[PDB]
RNA sequence: GAUGUCGGCUCAUCACAUCCUGGGGCUGAAGUAGGUCCCAAGGGUAUGGCUGUUCGCCAUUUAAAGUGGUACGCGAGCUGGGUUUAGAACGUCGUGAGACAGUUCGGUCCCUAUCUGCCGUGGGCGCUGGAGAACUGAGGGGGGCUGCUCCUAGUACGAGAGGACCGGAGUGGACGCAUCACUGGUGUUCGGGUUGUCAUGCCAAUGGCACUGCCCGGUAGCUAAAUGCGGAAGAGAUAAGUGCUGAAAGCAUCUAAGCACGAAACUUGCCCCGAGAUGAGUUCUCCCUGACCCUUUAAGGGUCCUGAAGGAACGUUGAAGACGACGACGUUGAUAGGCCGGGUGUGUAAGCGCAGCGAUGCGUUGAGCUAACCGGUACUAAUGAACCGUGAGGCUUAACCU
RNA sequence: AAUUCCUUGUCGGGUAAGUUCCGACCUGCACGAAUGGCGUAAUGAUGGCCAGGCUGUCUCCACCCGAGACUCAGUGAAAUU
RNA sequence: CACAGGUGGUCAGGUAGAGAAUACCAAGGCGCUUGAGAGAACUCGGGUGAAGGAACUAGGCAAAAUGGUGCCGUAACUUC
RNA sequence: AGCCGAGUCGGCCUGCGCGGAAGAU
């Protein structure tokens, strides 16, 4: 349950540290996010070197959450923080090398298989 | 088609090999036995009426007793009806069960919803509260206006205001059938129905 | 908010048409000593359905 | 309700072990990628159990890859294959929410040896 | 809404209920007829009929729930002494509530109760 | 001898000169995508930064972020930032008291609803002997939104670059109804930990007060963030528009006589109310089968005998409820309370024994206690009776039985 | 600028986006030297602007504990017409 | 008005506590001159809240939060 | 006019009608 003014962590190597959300894509009127879901963002900190720099604006998918999933037969699976990975603004691909933490099979499309296939683990 | 009169039992879940769980309400539906036939040159119309259940026997007037024993059935809790066909026909008499919906798969199910009285318009309506600080004087949960001005000097008819919620008859369309069960007399459906534990439901195959 | 005329005593008389009492329908009678009293209450000597209670 | 006592009865499992609050457990999954099925574990801390029939669940915590996780398990649905207890613990509740704001040293357990 | 509940408030807070209930048991228990209103004497049988159950046993134990629950010697030596062995054979039902007239102050219905072997 | 004036919040209703979705003619219309005019009002139609702002500029979304009327809709519905009292200061004008559609800081928003109107809910009488049920449907309300991906197909079109109509399948946003099986919130009526002080003679064990003293968990019920379902397809008559046959006018012409197509607008199909529809409708069952007198002689009055079918009143009460109303039950009985067995929650009671100098630990022991839940059981309370309601139901004409 | 009409002047900083805020420029409509000019540590229920913590202020409301409102018995007003 | 307002001086017990603060008690004094039921909307005074955390608003208005003693350690500027 | 046999062309004056014609309970 992700929505505007939200502050995240960064699950890969782009140099970015905190990240805000400022707007959910979709359709008219939309309330939250969840896994699997694209955002807008804005950077608020980023290590000195990296390739991001404080103050872009650029897209991003959401990876874990405190709310968590719901799978058919009941079943919930919950994390400890909220954290996204950064994509770019047109192609709407990763910008990094490296995955950190755990995932989740919500992400087994066409569209973010590189992430299923750079994390250490799909849960 | 005909359908039939049971009572809600309650609510479970059935597991799937697959590792799927699908929420189901149970209805019981015991044998409708039929009361009189309704026919054009008499009254109007096509249609049947059928009982079911049991009642006491110091409960049951004369004219209602009379009118069993016309038939020559048993007495049940109850009187109901159901509009005929092209090509239906059933005899005085006659018992129903729920084999009938053996090759059906989609349902309605019409029941009394449970009451909540005297309602106000943010929980009938979901009207918006005003604000609860920044100096509000008395009117948090308050309807707001009601019209305008000199023109045209009245309320108009419609208006949603604060009065009684629930306690009406409701039908939900289109459920899935899940289970038929002939020995038990038992019919499991997907989803929620209408109503309260132990009250009277009646089901038909869906219209649309 | 106040009236702007004065309300008539035929509308003071159709207002009121509702405030008539109701009396009691009838009374029991003890099967011992005979006293009449309210049903399902007990009697003003202290009996009840035939048996001294209250002494 | 007796009609929904038989049509719950005849949908448990009887292989249930028996397990407490405050121990580790194993638990075996299936996973379906494409048209195979393979198990898969996940390892932990019972902090909570709900006893209510075919309708009991039990909630397990780990810390993988830095980052803490939580499982709550449905007991009689056949995702599960098996369930193995690998430490008896001894603890004086019966929900450990507590261990949400502690790690490292501060976060262990007692073990129980009746 | 209050669909399946169960307790009256009787327009006090539930301290001042509970101190109430207390004392009207011991009364209860001490003079063995009482008069009150109808809606108390029906509130009184859930307070009242549970200490005979629990008196039918004799433990140091039982002894102790007792003075917890009235806290008073002179109620807890009668209970477990003499209102036990006269109850020992009975399923339930220990009192007995009869409805008399109209208070003069208030108009309120009143009630007497009793134990049943009076 | 008083009609409260800007902007915001809450809640709306109408028009069509149409912002989106629907149907068309022309194009300097190859395709994709555009320009202009005609028909159409069913539904839908952004969140933020700045400023008292309505506007406006800027950031990021959407199928789209329409234009107007309603005392520039709405203060006996809310606010009080701006304007428009009394305090004080700056610049400017005046010798001065003072002044400025110039600026700056501060500055009391009253009313228990008689009548109309609107949302809900009852009492009376009527419908022509009385009573218990099931219906028909004149009429009225609710609902009607839309994105993206895939196949057809890299086909039609095009030098290339690009890239469809028509027709099928899946998955979403916003909105509406119901429900509590699952995930959770609450749970001062259930269990436990602990600080200060007072009491039960004292130890041990317990209770009162300090926001439920402060906290940690949690049953039933209620509930959204939870999970089921919905908007249609079909039919009739049409709008702009497209046509067939065919004269007036030997040719031509969609029209004058005849015949065929055509849209989210109209009438139906889906859901709910509905015979006070005074035009008061229909079907099934049940109940009542005695004697006299008077008078102004008639839809007249009275006296004895008789009191049915059913209803009401009283009591025990409900997932029904402001009060009325509605549903279940009253010994030929499970309606409520209690009692017996389970379940659930909390988490190893008291007493006694052992180890230790002691605070404490171990055994008896997953122990004791356990609300509103499930399955059973006449122990307590639901009394025999009294009360209301009658005794075969008007006149005229027609058609069949006698 | 407690002073500037034109005016949200132009340039720099802070925000994704700043008619307010901070630093400069000088074209001072209409600053200026005891109806004082320019600075200043400490003090202020004084005016303006930005951050950390924190939250039912808000997205968007849900449940509970008390006092009224509702029903019965006793007493018993007001404005207005 | 048998009115939640105003009115100078003296006396000073116990356990915690810096204390005439605050909590619980002693001597002593009181339950405040309408009651009884029920457990609707709405208003008044309070307790708890998933995920987010000023997105509210003229303005963080109101609420929430910090809070004791002993010790370690503490910047620009300054009339020292 | 179209591919044989009686009418046909267009200006003027005048009576009644048709289009031009979109609004808020
Ligand atoms: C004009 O200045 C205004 C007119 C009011 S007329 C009701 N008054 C301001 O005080």
């Amino acid at each position: 349950m992700i929505q505007e003014q939200t502050m995240l962590n960064v699950a890969d190597n782009s140099g970015a540290r905190r990240v805000m959300c400022i707007k959910v894509l979709g359709g008219s009127h939309r309330r939250y996010a969840g896994v699997g879901d694209i955002i807008k963002i804005t950077i608020k900190e980023a290590i000195p070197r990296g390739k991001v720099k404080k103050g872009d604006v650029l897209k991003a998918v959401v990876v874990r959450t405190k709310k968590g999933v719901r799978r058919p037969d009941g079943s919930v699976i919950r994390f400890d923080g909220n954290a996204c990975v950064l994509l770019n603004n047109n192609s709407e691909q990763p910008i990094g090398t490296r995955i950190f933490g755990p995932v989740t099979r919500e992400l087994r499309s066409e569209k973010f298989m590189k992430i299923i296939s750079l994390a250490p683990e799909v849960l | 088609m005909i359908g039939l009169v049971g009572k809600k039992v309650g609510m479970t879940r059935i597991f799937t090999e697959d590792g799927v769980s699908i929420p189901v309400t149970v209805i019981e539906v015991e044998a409708n036995r039929v009361t009189q036939v309704k026919d054009l040159a008499n009254d109007g119309y096509r249609a049947i009426q059928v009982t079911t259940g049991a009642k006491k026997a110091n409960r049951v007037t004369k004219p209602e007793a009379g009118h069993f024993a016309k038939a020559g059935v048993e007495a049940g809790r109850g009187l109901w009806e159901f509009r005929l066909a092209e090509g239906e026909e059933f005899t005085v008499g006659q018992s129903i069960s729920v084999e009938l919906f053996a090759d059906v798969k989609k349902v309605d199910v019409t029941g009394t919803s449970k009451g909540k009285g005297f309602a106000g318009t943010v929980k009938r309506w979901n009207f918006r509260t005003q604000d609860a600080t920044h100096g509000n004087s008395l009117s948090h949960r308050v309807p707001g206006s009601i019209g305008q001005n000199q023109t045209p000097g009245k309320v108009f008819k419609g208006k949603k205001m604060a009065g009684q919620m629930g306690n009406e008859r409701v039908t939900v369309q289109s459920l899935d059938v899940v289970r038929v069960d002939a020995e038990r007399n038992l019919l499991l459906v997907k989803g929620a129905v209408p109503g309260a534990t132990g009250s009277d439901l009646i089901v038909k195959p869906a219209v649309k | 908010a106040v009236q702007q005329n004065k309300p008539t005593r035929s509308k003071r008389g159709m207002r009121r048409s509702h405030d008539a009492l109701t009396a009691v329908t009838s009374l029991s009678v003890d099967k011992t000593s005979g006293e009449k009293h309210l049903r399902h209450h007990i009697t003003a000597d202290g009996y009840y359905r035939g048996r001294k209670v209250i002494a | 309700s007796n009609i929904i006592k038989q049509l719950e009865q005849e949908q448990m499992k009887q292989d249930v072990p028996s397990f407490r609050p405050g121990d580790t457990v194993e638990v075996k999954v299936w996973v379906v990628e494409g048209s195979k099925k393979r198990l898969q574990a996940f390892e932990g801390v019972v902090i909570a159990i709900r006893n209510r029939g075919l309708h009991s669940a039990f909630t397990v915590r780990k810390i993988s890859n830095g980052e803490g996780v939580e499982r709550v398990f449905q007991t009689h649905s056949p995702v599960v294959d098996s369930i193995s207890v690998k430490r008896r613990g001894a603890v004086r509740k019966a929900k450990l929410y507590y261990l949400r704001e502690r790690t490292g040293k501060a976060a262990r357990i007692k073990e129980r040896l009746n | 809404m209050r669909h399946r509940k169960s307790g009256r408030q009787l327009n006090r807070n539930s301290s001042h209920r509970q101190a109430m209930f207390r004392n009207m048991a011991g009364s209860l228990v001490r003079h063995e007829i009482i008069k009150t209103t109808l809606p108390k004497a029906k509130e009184l049988r859930r307070v009242v009929e549970p200490l005979i159950t629990l008196a039918k046993t004799d433990s140091v134990a039982n002894r102790r729930l007792a003075f917890a629950r009235t806290r008073d010697n002179e109620i807890v030596a009668k209970l477990f002494n003499e209102l036990g062995p006269r109850f020992a054979s009975r399923a339930g039902g220990y009192t007995r509530i009869l409805k008399c007239g109209f208070r003069a102050g208030d108009n309120a219905p009143m009630a007497y109760i009793e134990l049943v072997d009076r």
